[PDB]
């Protein structure tokens, strides 16, 4: 379910930024992540929030559900 | 001189879940989420009743 909610959100934000182009010198730096950065480091860089702020994309809603699942895993294990 | 200088100048579905779990096990679980190395040995050195368990 997490990937189901993440992949469509990523494609939606990509469609949004491609529709609202507003071509500049930073749009290429923002959209090199789609063509370059193969999926390994792509997911590595789009999945990082243990400090208070990183370059996480606009799907902030799934961050909370991931934290909830991580807390559930921690309390299912022996970690208090 | 400026003119001379100017002349000189002119002259698909299931790969994503696998990669997700790989990234999760790579950078989400082993990030120092436990501290037991002292309580473990403290309860292991107690001879509640010979030889202690840690001594064994």
């Amino acid at each position: 379910d997490f990937v189901a909610k993440l992949q469509d959100n990523q494609r939606f934000r990509y469609n949004e930024v491609m529709q609202a182009l507003n071509m500049s010198a930073a749009l290429t730096a923002r959209k090199t992540r789609e063509f370059r950065s193969p999926p390994q480091e792509q997911i590595n860089m789009l999945l990082n929030f243990k400090d208070d702020k990183s370059e996480c994309p606009c799907p902030e809603e799934i961050r909370d559900q991931l934290l909830d699942f991580h807390e559930d895993l921690m309390t299912h294990c022996g970690i208090e | 001189x400026x003119x001379x200088x100017x002349x000189x100048x002119x002259x698909p579905r299931h790969r994503a879940v696998n990669l997700f779990l790989q990234g999760y096990e790579k950078s989400w679980i082993e990030t120092e989420e436990h501290y037991f190395e002292d309580k473990l040995i403290e309860d292991l050195a107690k001879p509640g009743a010979r030889v202690d368990p840690l001594h064994q």
